[PDB]
Formats: C-alpha cells, sequence, structure tokens
C-alpha cells in the first residue's frame, strides 16, 4: 500500500503526526505524507476531524487530501505537495519585501478558501503563516485542519484553548461563551498586517499581554464600540483605557483601501467583523491578479 | 452567522441524502431485528445521560450504526460492540472532553475487551470511509428554532424530545430524512405548546409545507401518543429533568387537524 511511495525528507510536525515529502513511483507525483502512529486511545480526534472534514472540502485554496492509507499499525494521509510555507517565505523576503500584488493576491485566495470553509460549516481555528502553503505558480492554500471543527447554526460552546496566541481573537481571550466564523477572520487580519510589515502584529507571551497589545493598537473597547464587552467573563474594570491610534500608523505602507479592509477584519464586535464572503467584494481587490512568487521556493 | 445560514442549510440538505442509511436493511440482517436496535439506541440514551454527552453526539452515533448495518451483517452478541465504537467515534468527533476508551469498556458491563472496542472503531471508520460529519435531526432543529416569534423554551425542548424518540424506531423513521423529521417535530412541539403551526418563513426556507410533512407528522403523532406504553423508556425519563423543562410530562394533543 505504501510500496509506490518513496520518502525524500521530513517536512515538519503540525497538530498531530509527522509530514514527509514523498514521490509516487508510478505516476511521478510529488506528495506530502502525514504519518500517524497508533502504538493507546485509538485514532486521535484530531485525525478523525481532519480526515472527515477535508474529504468534504474540495477547493483550490484548501490543501487537497488525495488518499487515506490505513494499515494495522500506521495511518498515512496522502496530501498534495506545496513548495513553501508562508512563515519561511516571509523570512526569505526580509531584504526585498513582498510585492503588494502578491500580498493582495494571497489575501484574496485565503478569503476564498475561508469562505468555502464557513459555507460548509467548518471552523479552521489555527490560521497562522505556518499553516498557509504556497506553490511556484502563485497559489496559497489553507493547511492543517487538525484543530478544525464542524459547527452548528446557531453555535454551541466549543473548546476554549483554540488558536495560537498571536492570532487569537479578543472574544476568545475575554472568554465569551460562544465564538464563530469571526475568529478565523481575526487571524487572517493579523496575517494581512504581517505580510506588509514582515513582523507579527500582536506578539504577546501570555493572555493578558496579548489583550493589552491589542488594546494599545485598537483602543480599549467599551460598550459603545462593542456592546456586552464589560459583562464578559475575563473582562476587568481595572483594564487600562488606551486610545485608538490612527490606523495609518498600524500598517504605514498600506493604501486607503487596504486600511479600510484591515479595520473591518480587526473589528472588536464579532457581529460587525466582516465575513470572508463579503470581503471578496472589497474595493481593495478591484485590480487583483495572480502573480508568481518573486523568489525561487 | 447570518452570512452563511442559507449556504449551510443548502449544504446540509445535500449531505443528508448522501449520508442516508439504506431504508430496508433490517430485512437483510439474518440475526438482528428492529426491536434489538431499539434496545441499543435506548441504552445509548442512558450512556449519553450518564456521561453528560451532547444530544448531537447521540444523533451522530445512531447515524453511524445505521450506515454500518446497511452493508455489514452483525450477530446479536456483537451489536453492542458496534454501538460502543460508534458512540466512541461520535464523542471524539463532537465532544470537548470525550470519555476515554476505558470508560466505554466499563459501560459494556465487561462484555468486550479494550482491544475489541479499538478494533471495531477502526473497522467502523473503514466501512464509513471516515465520513463522519453527517447532518442530524438536531442540526436542522436548531436552525428551525431561529424562526420562533418569540423564542419558547418548552417548544425547543419538546421538539428535541420528539426528534429523539424517532431514533428508537427504525420502522418507520429510517425512511424519513433528518430535515423532514425535524420539520414534523418542530410543528408538533409548536402546536402542543402554543397552538401555532409550521410558520410561513420556514416554508420559504425549506420548501416544505404541512402537506409534504403530513406522512412523517402522522407517524410522529402516533409515537407521541403511545410513548408512555413503549418498551423503551430512557428518553421519557431523560426529558422529565428540568434541564429540558420537564417536557415529557406534557400532554400530547388528541388531534392535529390537518
Ligand atoms: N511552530 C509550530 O507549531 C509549527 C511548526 C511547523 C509546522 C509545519 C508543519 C507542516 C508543514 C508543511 C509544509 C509543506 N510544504 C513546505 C515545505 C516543502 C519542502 C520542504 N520544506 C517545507 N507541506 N506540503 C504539503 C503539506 Br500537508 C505540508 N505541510 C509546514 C509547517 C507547523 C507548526
Ligand atoms: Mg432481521
Amino acid at each position: 500500500s505504501m510500496e509506490n511511495f518513496q520518502k525524500v525528507e521530513k517536512i515538519g510536525e503540525g497538530t498531530y503526526g509527522v509530514v514527509y515529502k514523498a514521490r509516487n513511483k508510478l505516476t511521478g507525483e510529488v506528495v506530502a505524507l502525514k504519518k500517524i502512529r497508533l502504538d493507546t486511545e485509538g485514532v486521535p480526534s484530531t485525525a478523525i476531524r481532519e480526515i472527515s472534514l477535508l474529504k468534504e472540502l474540495n477547493h483550490p485554496n484548501i490543501v487537497k487530501l488525495l488518499d487515506v492509507i490505513h494499515t494495522e499499525n500506521k495511518l498515512y494521509l496522502v496530501f498534495e505537495f506545496l513548495h513553501q510555507d508562508l512563515k519561511k517565505f516571509m523570512d526569505a523576503s526580509a531584504l526585498t519585501g513582498i510585492p503588494l500584488p502578491l500580498i493582495k493576491s494571497y489575501l484574496f485566495q485565503l478569503l476564498q478558501g475561508l469562505a468555502f470553509c464557513h459555507s460548509h460549516r467548518v471552523l479552521h481555528r489555527d490560521l497562522k503563516p505556518q499553516n498557509l502553503l504556497i506553490n511556484t505558480e502563485g497559489a496559497i492554500k489553507l493547511a492543517d485542519f487538525g484543530l478544525a471543527r464542524a459547527f452548528g447554526v446557531p453555535v454551541r460552546t466549543y473548546t476554549h484553548e483554540v488558536v495560537t496566541l498571536w492570532y487569537r481573537a479578543p472574544e476568545i481571550l475575554l472568554g465569551c461563551k460562544y465564538y464563530s466564523t469571526a475568529v478565523d477572520i481575526w487571524s487572517l487580519g493579523c496575517i494581512f498586517a504581517e505580510m506588509v510589515t514582515r513582523r507579527a502584529l500582536f506578539p504577546g507571551d501570555s493572555e493578558i499581554d496579548q489583550l493589552f497589545r491589542i488594546f494599545r493598537t485598537l483602543g480599549t473597547p467599551d460598550e459603545v464600540v462593542w456592546p456586552g464587552v464589560t459583562s464578559m467573563p475575563d473582562y476587568k474594570p481595572s483594564f487600562p483605557k488606551w486610545a485608538r491610534q490612527d490606523f495609518s500608523k498600524v500598517v504605514p505602507p498600506l493604501d486607503e483601501d487596504g486600511r479600510s479592509l484591515l479595520s473591518q477584519m480587526l473589528h472588536y464586535d464579532p457581529n460587525k467583523r466582516i465575513s470572508a464572503k463579503a470581503a471578496l467584494a472589497h474595493p481593495f481587490f478591484q485590480d487583483v491578479t495572480k502573480p508568481v512568487p518573486h523568489l525561487r521556493l | 452567522v447570518p452570512d452563511y445560514h442559507e449556504d449551510i442549510h443548502t449544504y446540509l440538505r445535500e449531505m443528508e441524502v448522501k449520508c442516508k442509511p439504506k431504508v430496508g436493511y433490517m430485512k437483510k440482517q439474518p440475526d438482528i431485528t428492529n426491536s434489538m436496535r431499539a434496545i441499543l439506541v435506548d441504552w445509548l440514551v442512558e450512556v449519553g445521560e450518564e456521561y453528560k454527552l451532547q444530544n448531537e453526539t447521540l444523533h451522530l452515533a445512531v447515524n453511524y450504526i445505521d450506515r454500518f448495518l446497511s452493508s455489514m451483517s452483525v450477530l446479536r452478541g456483537k451489536l453492542q460492540l458496534v454501538g460502543t465504537a460508534a458512540m466512541l467515534l461520535a464523542s471524539k468527533f463532537e465532544e470537548i472532553y470525550p470519555p476515554e476508551v476505558a470508560e466505554f469498556v466499563y459501560i459494556t458491563d465487561d462484555t468486550y475487551t479494550k482491544k475489541q472496542v479499538l478494533r471495531m472503531e477502526h473497522l467502523v471508520l473503514k466501512v464509513l470511509t471516515f465520513d463522519l460529519a453527517a447532518p442530524t435531526v438536531n442540526q436542522f432543529l436548531t436552525q428551525y428554532f431561529l424562526h420562533q416569534q418569540p423564542a419558547n423554551c418548552k417548544v425547543e425542548s419538546l421538539a428535541m424530545f420528539l426528534g429523539e424518540l424517532s431514533l428508537i424506531d427504525a420502522d418507520p423513521y429510517l425512511k424519513y430524512l433528518p430535515s423532514v423529521i425535524a420539520g414534523a417535530a418542530f410543528h408538533l412541539a409548536l402546536y402542543t405548546v402554543t397552538g401555532q403551526s409550521w410558520p410561513e418563513s420556514l416554508i420559504r426556507k425549506t420548501g416544505y409545507t404541512l402537506e409534504s410533512l403530513k406522512p412523517c407528522l402522522m407517524d410522529l403523532h402516533q409515537t407521541y401518543l403511545k410513548a408512555p406504553q413503549h418498551a423503551q423508556q430512557s428518553i421519557r425519563e431523560k426529558y422529565k429533568n428540568s434541564k429540558y423543562h420537564g417536557v415529557s410530562l406534557l400532554n400530547p394533543p388528541e388531534t392535529l387537524n390537518l
């Protein structure tokens, strides 16, 4: 079953298991193999969620699950291979920067993949540069659905831990009973800013540090800007009250349309925060193309 | 999430056809019956109550069982093993804190080993080809609840109670899609409590009328009336609790007037 695949090298470790670059001996196709060892507690819930959800989600901006190989001892997921992840690409682009048409294209594609996820009742809940994969042809794709979940309408209370700290939405930090599609938008907004500046927008090292960093950039939220905020479980009346800074200073290279879109993605109130679907029609994308990455990957 | 409520509804309507079990599978099972299935599902209601599991988890597990038994012949002594692995898989899919494998072994009353439950889990996955994100009666109901003017907790809990009862009896509920049963259950709950009917806005949303819901609604009315006499009693006991507003203690109407 694994006989036709030839491993090349280890790519890395995500939510569960280990990812290897491999080559299909018969077709020539280069793939990524996600190996899970069942040496316990059965098949992990993370693998169960990723497989079932990805078999439903066929989209050009979602990493494609090609096959599932299910031995007695090991479980292998066969994925399409992409050349680079967004984090490592941003590090290599330190000198030249990332061209604005490429940033615009990447954001447009990411919003497409995200809109598809949300239209199919799926929350990703782990959007970060490491989980965003790029090819030589100019495509960017959502990856690692290990922390993903199928949601209901309206939502119940789901797992609290969710989303890597730097990209975690304020409603999660303040401990709201319910969160939804807006958490994924928040993460993308953070990634948008990070593509322009090439550094993380809110790099906290604890929950309280993360909130205070967000407050110093967007202003401390009140009942006017976000109704119900003061009644949220982890809100404290002792929170310092910082003023909202001029949005042209948060990400200085950004034009009027860019800044407008970013503010709507980083809106405090989850209800007011722009959906992925609605963001596709934003004036920022009027002149969008699909250029190849300016660097060899 | 009002931006996606229509997209999600449309998608769930597509997936429920694809996830539908084979209607007459019990005729093809040599050693098990509808009655034996009814005992298993009722037992799963108790397990759900014992471990404080979501109602969604219970609905998912039953779907996994019915789809499994649509293609796999199972002897009576092994039916509980299928049910246990199904409930374990549903817990892993749906719960924030699923009960551990050892706990699932304990509630089988030591009938099976840890190895057997794990081997069955793996087999159920193979047979279902890891396709576990199935639409349920529950998933449709919560969408339908948003069309209340205004929201009524007795209506909500009674609809959940009635939809849960449909899980017990393969004849006749295997022939109805989750969205239809949810329709029947919502109207029946709304009529029992308030006197109101299946609202105009849900006709627009679902395409279903009282006319199209009538056959399922006719069966569900009969299950409701005959509920205190049914051999299986765990759902009625469950819905006595104040958590579900004691709705099982309400009186079913004598006539629907269709
Ligand atoms: N800090 C973290 O928690 C962390 C670190 C690394 C990773 C990580 C895991 C896997 C991958 C990865 C990377 C690539 N491709 C990039 C690549 C190709 C060749 C060599 N190196 C990277 N692919 N392609 C398909 C798949 Br499925 C895939 N997965 C990237 C980053 C995730 C989280
Ligand atoms: Mg039979």
